RNA sequence: AAAUUGAAGAGUUUGAUCAUGGCUCAGAUUGAACGCUGGCGGCAGGCCUAACACAUGCAAGUCGAACGGUAACAGGAAGAAGCUUGCUUCUUUGCUGACGAGUGGCGGACGGGUGAGUAAUGUCUGGGAAACUGCCUGAUGGAGGGGGAUAACUACUGGAAACGGUAGCUAAUACCGCAUAACGUCGCAAGACCAAAGAGGGGGACCUUCGGGCCUCUUGCCAUCGGAUGUGCCCAGAUGGGAUUAGCUAGUAGGUGGGGUAACGGCUCACCUAGGCGACGAUCCCUAGCUGGUCUGAGAGGAUGACCAGCCACACUGGAACUGAGACACGGUCCAGACUCCUACGGGAGGCAGCAGUGGGGAAUAUUGCACAAUGGGCGCAAGCCUGAUGCAGCCAUGCCGCGUGUAUGAAGAAGGCCUUCGGGUUGUAAAGUACUUUCAGCGGGGAGGAAGGGAGUAAAGUUAAUACCUUUGCUCAUUGACGUUACCCGCAGAAGAAGCACCGGCUAACUCCGUGCCAGCAGCCGCGGUAAUACGGAGGGUGCAAGCGUUAAUCGGAAUUACUGGGCGUAAAGCGCACGCAGGCGGUUUGUUAAGUCAGAUGUGAAAUCCCCGGGCUCAACCUGGGAACUGCAUCUGAUACUGGCAAG
RNA sequence: GCCCGGAUAGCUCAGUCGGUAGAGCAGGGGAUUGAAAAUCCCCGUGUCCUUGGUUCGAUUCCGAGUCCGGGCACCA
């Protein structure tokens, strides 16, 4: 083979590609609030930031935005960072 | 496939009757038995260990009338079979349809019996077999088709079978045009006119 | 390669496109081939009746 | 995937004759140009009178009746061939292939040497069915001098026993019919009026066993090897089993295509040029010395007995006797072959203007039977005409 | 249903002989070709060369039972008009059948093809621990509400075309947030945090815009935990050559911290330490998909992976990324490269290593087959749709086997050929003739099975709404074959249509004549042939094989001719010129103790196919297939300790 | 289909491109031998392109064709 009689499953794929990008980068840049509050030294501001994050940190893997069992390990890693602070 | 050419040619070359072409010449004019073929036929015969092997293999294949591919096949089958290969091959040769038809006097020669088989004549177990290489089973009955009961040569052949001993693994009835293959073909009744070891010794070279 | 050509009658020329099989013939130095008669530009040998499969000459005719 | 030519009415293969400069290619454009307007219904269009590079490239004239068109009685294809002596082979075969010919002369020149050569072919190898066209008439100021220019042609006709005035000799100016002059577009289609009725009509041997003596061969990309030429006899349909005899080993194929003028063909017909695609055939193996045919109807031979007449110098034959041991070129339909000849007991020569029995020995075999015509040639002239009286082995 | 039949010799060195030793060779096999010959049938087989390039066709879609729509087609319905006049035209109407196109879901990543790369972290064999999923399935719970977008379409509009552009409208099982959450998720715990879908069938009652609502039924959805086919990771062993193939590495080795991952690790970033790897083979270069297994041979051993099948890689080339359960992907996307092609010159298109087909290469290869019949596969709620998947005819002596080409009979053998001692001898019962039959092929007629399921109708039972709907099964009769005028059967002449090819010096079975006269050539080796050649060419006769025949190559045997099986070395080719001595190999004898080696034991495993053992079936065979055995080993663990090994003592 | 070149003794080379074609190298016969080599003595080859033509005369000039090498050319 070389060809198929339709091409449309590629265009359904691009429609999906652009609709994933448009909120996968949203959920990934909120993390700057947790890292800036980690950089500010303060455990309480670090936690408030991560508390804004939990809504998006579970939801991104429940939903298709990164899919699979990626929420558990991210939620665990982010607690494991901010518990280094006091 | 069958031997189509001059049949007493073979008998003269192998120095034996082969029980084929069983007719006679008038007043024995140029009856040409007990002499070798051709213009150089007056020569006294000369041997070798390879000549004896080739001539014993020719002998058995001229007895039962079988091709070389057929005999090479039967010898592989014989060697697959348990016991000794020599007797295993001879059992194959004694059970095949055309040969059992000659044995039961339906064909006065091997070629009469193979022609009978070609012409869809024999049913065995009541089911028709038109081919030379069907192995007749123990305790089965061979039966001439009604459209084959008319061959004047077969009705004559069963008279040419009288005062000719028949293998003790079968009986036949001229009056029925039916013969019982009463029991299993028996190596303790019939053999070829050769030594079974020499004819397979040459295959190792 | 040097290649032996069997039986008399030679139709071949210094650009005739031909086939050759093995022909072992240490009698002639280096020769390990034989030129196939009645193939490509090679025709069969003259005045033959004992060969048919050999010499490219075919079965004799009326 | 391609479009289909549909076999309604008969269809016949014709061709121009005469000398160089006379109009032999101008006429074949110009006739096809006015026919597509007048018979076909069209308005004068530039792509009618000029043609594309791609058609010129394959319908090279000298192997193809490169123009195919229709008229009210038959379809016609028409061939353009050299008016010079540098190449005559495809003219002298095209004579045995055509049901008649279009004799072209330019009023400015009169007849020239190849106009005197090509007229003999309809007696010698082909058919005496010739229709005539006088080109560049518009240049001559006087009709009564045009008539004296034309009186050369009535003499030439009468030289080879064509009726000098009961032959139809149309007046025209083919370069003016081509471009779109109102008078000369109106003085070309007169020729198709005579062509539809002078033959009087073509007739096809389509009841008979199939015989295609191959003229020429092509290599179609993606589909393989096509052999083409006038079908002399019989009929074809797509998927018939076919036999090739001649200069090669006898072989069997399947005709797996059948076309004419690069269009699909419901049926290959006798008396017309047809192309055939063939199963298990390579452009490497096949030769023009082949004949495609109905299986087991004709077989190759190199040797034959025949009757042959030696021309007289009247017809442009010999004046010297024709000796034994000669090496003439023979002509059979689409194909030429050379053979060495022999004369009867104690005959060293046969005189010009006499018939003899001859035995030939060709330098390669072709498929042959009795009743098959030939001519012999020794170069500068045809020197005899004859018929195969029986084959030899 | 267990089990073997398997092991060779021959020609050739000299005057002669023994021993040594090469060479030639009989046999088997190949996806083999060549040249001659050729009738019939089964089943099997057809690039094994250029991963060299392909014209043209045809090959993954599908669902109206997710949604908006109504182009096409028919219908109904209604309107309007006419003697087309109780039948008919024109129109309208998503109203219904229905469906072009659009939106949307699931699957296209499967099958099929190719074997280029790759001596491989891939593969094979056997195990290890930190993993995961289409979809099926167990179990438990759930389904709140709202918004937003936009194609089809509408209008407007550019370009030769590809390609479209501008602005407007709006639906969902589509899109998105919120709501709301477990045995869920994270957090040591407090606590915090996360989801989602409907659709469709149908009825008594009940609302009602008569649309719809409510109900029930069925089917689908979502969340979460389990199971399961499937898949990933890791680890040991095993995996061609070159050592005239001796160094390789920090881009590593080891660690620590972070990052990243489904999970795991220099995966990856950074630091710190300096290590890691190699001559029991790092490194480097050469070759090469593997394996089950196929062939050959007593087997060992060798060759070997092909036809089929398990696994792997690849799809004109090079880079990257993505959609998603899953894919730098064959059928897809961006970009680049090369070639080729179209073009209105502005611009664009494409990759048979699917299937059939073609050119080219080469020693050498089917028909742009046929088909819904049956099987698998994808979507399909089902009817249905898809499929070059699948099945099956064609072409060809390419493979294997079976069958026939007449047979029975038949001479003063008569012609003829051949040889001759000229008597005869022989070809040869061969021919003619006589007798019989037609198998096959032919012509004509008849004609099984591959067909199960599936359609509709209908009955009873169950599900349930008292009720439909829905469903399980039964019954009625409706219906389905490409191959195909089938397999097979029956009639009917009639021997009618069916033998060629190589061989005859020896090895090697087959002899005589004639010509040739070291010539033609002749063999594989030894050799032959220089005018009384079974060695040449022809002739006849003989041998052998046969619808095949010979010949060439290739592989394996013979070979023990690299000798474990199974060798020599004073001198047949051959023992180091000598010593010393590390590496490595090897080590007396006795006591105890140990158990790595060895040995016994058990359990798990190496599928199919292949072989074996024993059947079955297609008439037999080829062919197909069942059951039973087979699988030398590996993993893990239990027992023994004579012996070799270890450790300790003497 | 078209265009170009090649047809002197086995080989080579010459020869008024019309007027018995010459020489060399090699070869054949004889002698010698069972044969060959070698030697010694005698002697031949020309498809002087096939085939048709031009002429007073073809080896040599002109057409035709066959084979062989090379060029040009097409894809129903």
């Amino acid at each position: 083979a070389n060809i198929k009689s339709a091409k449309k499953r590629a265009i359904q794929s691009e429609k999906a590609r652009k609709h994933n990008a448009s909120r996968r980068s949203m959920m990934r840049t909120f993390i700057k609030k947790v890292y800036a509050a980690i950089e500010a030294g303060d455990k309480a501001a670090a936690q408030k930031a991560f508390n804004e994050m939990q809504p998006i940190v579970d939801r991104q893997a429940a939903k298709g935005l990164i899919h699979k069992n990626k929420a558990a390990r991210h939620k665990a890693n982010l607690t494991a960072q901010i518990n280094k602070l006091a | 496939a069958r031997y189509l050419g001059p049949k007493l040619k073979l008998s003269r070359r192998e120095g034996t009757d082969l029980f084929l072409k069983s007719g006679v010449r008038a007043i024995d004019t140029k009856c040409k038995i007990e002499q070798a073929p051709g213009q150089h036929g007056a020569r006294k015969p000369r041997l070798s260990d390879y000549g004896v092997q080739l001539r014993e293999k020719q002998k058995v294949r001229r007895i039962y009338g079988v091709l070389e591919r057929q005999f090479r096949n039967y010898y592989k089958e014989a060697a697959r079979l348990k016991g000794n290969t020599g007797e295993n091959l001879l059992a194959l040769l004694e059970g095949r349809l055309d040969n059992v038809v000659y044995r039961m006097g339906f064909g006065a020669t091997r070629a009469e019996a193979r022609q009978l088989v070609s012409h869809k004549a024999i049913m065995v177990n009541g089911r028709v077999v038109n081919i030379a290489s069907y192995q007749v089973s123990p305790n089965d009955v061979v039966s001439i088709r009604e459209k084959a009961k008319k061959q004047s040569r077969v009705k004559a052949a069963l008279e040419l079978a009288e005062q000719r001993e028949k293998p003790t693994w079968l009986e036949v009835d001229a009056g029925k045009m039916e013969g019982t293959f009463k029991r299993k073909p028996e190596r303790s009744d019939l053999s070829a006119d050769i030594n079974e070891h020499l004819i397979v010794e040459l295959y190792s070279k | 390669v040097t290649s032996y050509i069997g039986g008399e009658g030679h139709n071949l020329q210094e650009h005739s496109v031909i086939l050759i099989r093995g022909g072992r013939v240490k009698d002639l130095p280096g020769v390990r081939y034989h030129t196939v008669r009645g193939a490509l530009d090679c025709s069969g040998v003259k005045d033959r009746k004992q060969a048919r499969s050999k010499y490219g000459v075919k079965r004799p005719k009326a | 995937s391609k479009e289909k030519f549909e076999r309604t009415k008969p269809h016949v293969n014709v061709g121009t004759i005469g000398h160089v400069d006379h109009g032999k290619t101008t006429l074949t454009a110009a006739i096809t140009t006015v026919l597509a307007k007048t018979y076909g219904g069209a308005a004068r269009a530039f792509d009618q009178i000029d043609n594309a590079p791609e058609e010129k490239a394959r319908g090279i004239t000298i192997n193809t009746s490169h123009v195919e068109y229709d008229t009210p009685t038959r379809h016609y294809a028409h061939v353009d061939c050299p008016g010079h002596a540098d190449y005559v082979k495809n003219m002298i075969t095209g004579a045995a292939q055509m049901d008649g010919a279009i004799l072209v002369v330019a009023a400015t020149d009169g007849p020239m040497p190849q106009t005197r050569e090509h007229i003999l072919l309809g007696r010698q190898v082909g058919v005496p069915y010739i229709i005539v066209f006088l080109n560049k008439c518009d240049m001559v100021d006087d009709e009564e001098l045009l008539e004296l220019v034309e009186m050369e042609v009535r003499e030439l006709l009468s030289q080879y026993d064509f009726p000098g005035d009961d032959t139809p000799i149309v007046r025209g100016s083919a370069l003016k019919a081509l471009e779109g002059d109102a008078e000369w577009e109106a003085k070309i289609l007169e020729l198709a009026g005579f062509l539809d009725s002078y033959i009087p009509e073509p007739e096809r041997a389509i009841d008979k066993p199939f015989l295609l003596p191959i003229e020429d061969v092509f290599s179609i990309s993606g589909r393989g090897t096509v052999v083409t030429g006038r079908v002399e006899r019989g009929i074809i349909k797509v998927g018939e089993e076919v036999e090739i005899v001649g200069i090669k080993e006898t072989q069997k194929s399947t005709c797996t295509g059948v076309e004419m003028f690069r269009k699909l063909l419901d049926e290959g017909r006798a008396g017309e040029n047809v192309g055939v695609l063939l199963r298990g055939i390579k452009r490497e193996e096949i030769e023009r010395g082949q004949v495609l045919a109905k299986p087991g109807t004709i077989k190759p031979h190199t040797k034959f007995e025949s009757e042959v007449y030696i021309l007289s110098k009247d017809e442009g034959g010999r004046h010297t006797p024709f000796f034994k041991g000669y090496r003439p070129q023979f002509y059979f339909r689409t194909t030429d072959v050379t053979g060495t000849i022999e004369l009867p007991e104690g005959v060293e020569m046969v005189m010009p203007g006499d018939n003899i029995k001859m035995v030939v020995t060709l330098i390669h075999p072709i498929a042959m039977d009795d009743g098959l015509r030939f001519a012999i040639r020794e170069g500068g002239r045809t020197v005899g005409a004859g018929v195969v009286a029986k084959v030899l082995s």
